[PDB]
């Protein structure tokens, strides 16, 4: 589970397996992320050769 | 263009000045000339070429529809586009090129909302 | 293609009218007796003498009575092995048709094992049986949820032949038709 | 009408079948000529059994663990090994309930997978209005009459 | 899919033949449209009027020329071979059932299924005014084909020359309503059976929709966050193109 190849859980409350796995979505925090970095530095650069 | 040789009996006015032209009947008769150019049109003739432009409801729509299906795949390609916009003014540091980039972007995604 | 021209003869229509009747019974092929009233084989010849059956068959699927249906048939018809387990599959087509519309008024299609069980007369046990026989014919496209004990179903009712059904839809087009208007005075707006 | 047995099936169908029937289904006469009475049988057995959770999986729902061993006629356990079977062919996905005794016909879901199907329901009102417009330029004309 | 592509010549032809042939009083004008339409697709590309002459009590009492489809589409022939029979032409503005024994006649002409084109020549329709029907078998009946604009380069530019969203799809959606509330009305009258079948449909297939709604505006605001980014990415462009100008600004001062 630690290597993450099946999304279960262990209950150690009981003494069970159970359904961790519905899954996730992907690419969305992560293509904010990116655009948002580039942008920053596009922006400083520009500023200083203006002044 | 509209032409029509020389051939008279009107056109003795026409090909300071006035030798020349009564010579050049007299010396040649048929020889060519443009002649001027107008439209003339009817109403309904005018309104069924600009209604070319409910079928007309019915395809709009359907691309619409379609649209909002595949958008999921349309996001993801877009975000990539812009990733390379972005970084290519920062070695830039052209403009107009980089600027149309950005702009169809821009223009897509505020359609995309509209459409739902 | 019959009433209109070629062998209007009576004589035509009298034997093609006892084999609709026989087969109707043996069969659950197309929708129920919806069909019967529509094309004549009791009102081109005779309402009785084996078209006595017919009346008592409306009967008999609204109600889902076993008894009206063992009255009706004689011994020709009765004796073939085929109809008694068609007669089942008329009887929950027609019940369902009847508690969907009633249901039906904006999209609601979610109908309890309790209302199909009812109608049929038979407990739920036989139902699940044969409704998953019923499915499998594709005379259902909706789907059973065992544990939840809900039917959630998707269409697939026939819905035709009109007296009741047309006053509904004229109340549902104008309501429509006025959700529809504020969208488009919206739109003029801005 | 076996190919049809394995459509409807409920799996309490099929020993009556086999037994009644095996004037080629044991036997063969113009191809193998037979294989084995008793090897041809258990062949059979795989499919009958394969074939009764794949029609399940599409016409329930949800179905109780001790509903669905009993169709099948076997042991919880054996039930369990031909449900593992299957998912792992992947002609069927399902989820399994071991001890509350619920099996589960649920697979994967997005928003945009029902997205689809709105833009379906969309679409079938779309087409509906092209329709809609003909019939009505119909209509009318019996309507004058 | 099957369609129809008309040339504009076509239903300019058109608006020509009401007023050319002097036909008044809502009555039948007639020509044929020619073009390909061997295969599904068909391919308007040239008309003639056809001599038509009708009575004013009687539209079953029609005359028509038979002799001079056959003869012109010779003289077709001659000229281009791209100009083959494919159907025929009427100024609307509905069918009528004396459509048939004209589209009957044309039948035996055709290598296809006979193609009515109505072209209404009033001009009080919207959009394109033109409906496309091609008779099969049902007695015979006329059934609805998409009708779209045709295209050659020289020709569209030409079109241009001789002239040089949303709340329209809406609006006419809402127009759609009320014609079959309408149509509706019209037939309670007459009652006191398609028609009803697809009425029922359509409202079993707002209120189903409303569900699937809310999931859309989970993915829609992920798309105006999207938006959101995007105007910034621009305004980067928009900056650098100021400060270019107030360069140049400065160093006319200067000088």
């Amino acid at each position: 589970i630690l290597d993450k190849i099946f999304y279960g859980v262990l209950d150690q409350g009981n003494g069970w397996l159970y359904v961790y796995e519905t899954p996730n979505q992907d690419a969305t925090y992560d293509s904010a992320l990116e655009l948002v970095g580039q942008l920053n530095k596009v922006v400083d650069q520009l500023f200083e050769k203006a002044s | 263009d509209a032409f029509r040789l020389i051939d008279t009996g009107a056109l003795i006015n026409n090909l300071l000045n006035k030798a020349n032209i009564q010579a050049l009947i007299h010396g040649l008769n048929r020889h060519y000339y443009s002649l001027n150019i107008d439209y003339h049109k009817t109403a309904k003739e005018t309104k069924m070429l600009m209604n070319l432009h409910y079928e007309e409801k019915e395809e709009s729509n359907l691309a619409a529809t379609k649209s909002m299906v595949k958008i999921a795949e349309q996001y993801s390609k877009r975000i990539e586009e812009e990733k390379e916009l972005t970084e290519e003014e920062l070695k830039t540091r052209p403009k107009k090129h980089l600027s149309e980039t950005a702009d169809e972007t821009l223009e897509n995604n505020i359609v995309s909302v509209l459409t739902a | 293609t019959l009433e209109p021209s070629t062998s209007i003869t009576l004589a035509e229509r009298q034997q093609l009218a006892y084999d609709l009747s026989i087969s109707a019974l043996l069969g659950d092929k197309i929708y129920n007796f919806g069909e019967l009233l529509h094309h004549p084989i009791m009102e081109t010849i005779v309402n009785d003498s084996n078209y006595d059956w017919l009346f008592q068959l409306l009967n008999a699927l609204t109600v889902g009575d076993f008894d009206k249906f063992d009255s009706l048939i004689k011994v020709q018809i009765s004796k073939i092995p085929i109809l008694a387990q068609h007669e089942s599959f008329l009887r929950q087509k027609i019940c369902l048709m009847t508690l969907i519309e009633t249901v039906f008024v904006k999209n609601i299609r979610m109908l309890s094992f309790e209302d199909i069980s009812k109608a049929t007369h038979l407990p739920k046990d036989n139902v699940e049986h044969l409704v998953m026989r019923a499915i499998s014919l594709g005379l259902l496209k909706g789907s059973i949820d065992q544990v939840n004990e809900l039917v959630t179903i998707s269409w697939v009712q026939p819905r035709i032949i009109s007296g009741d059904q047309i006053t509904k839809m004229k109340d549902r087009l104008v309501e429509w038709n006025d959700q529809v208007e504020k969208l488009g005075k919206k739109m003029e707006a801005r | 009408s076996l190919v049809k047995l394995f459509t409807t099936n409920e799996l309490m169908r099929w020993p009556i079948v086999q037994k009644t029937y095996e004037p080629v289904l044991n036997e063969d006469d113009l191809a193998f000529g037979g294989e084995a009475n008793k090897h041809h049988w258990e062949d059979l057995q795989k499919r009958v059994i394969e074939h009764n959770l794949r029609v399940i999986s599409e016409y329930y729902s949800r179905i109780t663990l001790l509903r669905l061993n009993e169709l099948l006629d076997l042991t919880e356990s054996q039930t369990e090994t031909y449900i593992s079977d299957l998912v792992n062919q992947g002609i069927i996905y399902a989820k399994v309930n071991r001890p509350a005794k619920i099996v589960n016909f649920e697979k994967p879901k997005n928003s945009s997978q029902l997205l689809n199907e709105w833009s379906h329901n969309v679409d079938e009102l779309l087409e509906h209005i092209e329709t809609i417009g003909h019939l009505i330029t119909k209509e009318e004309i019996m309507h004058g009459l | 899919h099957e369609k129809v592509t008309i040339a504009p010549l076509v239903l300019l032809s058109a608006l020509d033949h009401y007023e050319r042939t002097q036909t008044k009083e809502n009555k039948r004008c007639v020509g044929v449209i020619l073009g390909d339409a061997n295969s599904s697709t068909i391919r308007v590309t040239n008309s003639f009027a056809l001599p038509f002459e009708e009575d004013e009590k009687n539209s079953d009492v029609w005359f028509l020329d038979h002799n001079y489809i056959e003869n012109m589409n010779e003289m077709c022939k001659k000229i281009n071979a791209k100009e083959k029979l494919i159907g025929w032409y009427h100024s609307g503005p509905k069918l009528r059932a004396s459509d048939l024994k004209i589209n009957e006649l044309f039948k035996k002409y055709t290598q296809n299924n006979p193609l009515l084109l109505i072209v209404d020549v009033k001009q009080q329709g919207v959009g394109l005014p033109t409906d496309a029907y091609v008779a099969i078998e049902q007695e015979k009946t006329f059934l609805h084909l998409p009708c779209t604009i045709e295209a050659e380069e020289a020709e569209e530019i030409g079109v241009e020359h001789l002239l040089r969203i949303r709340l329209t799809n809406q609006l006419k959606s809402l127009k759609g309503l009320q014609s079959k509330l309408k149509d509706v009305v019209e037939y309670l009258d007459k009652v006191i059976h398609t028609i009803l079948g697809k009425l029922q449909d359509v409202f079993n297939l707002n209120n189903l929709q409303k569900a699937l709604t809310v999931k859309t505006n989970d993915e829609l605001m992920v798309i105006y966050i999207s938006n959101l980014v995007r105007s910034i990415i621009a305004f980067d462009d928009l900056i650098e193109n100021k400060i270019q100008n107030k360069k140049i600004q400065e160093q006319r001062v200067k000088d």
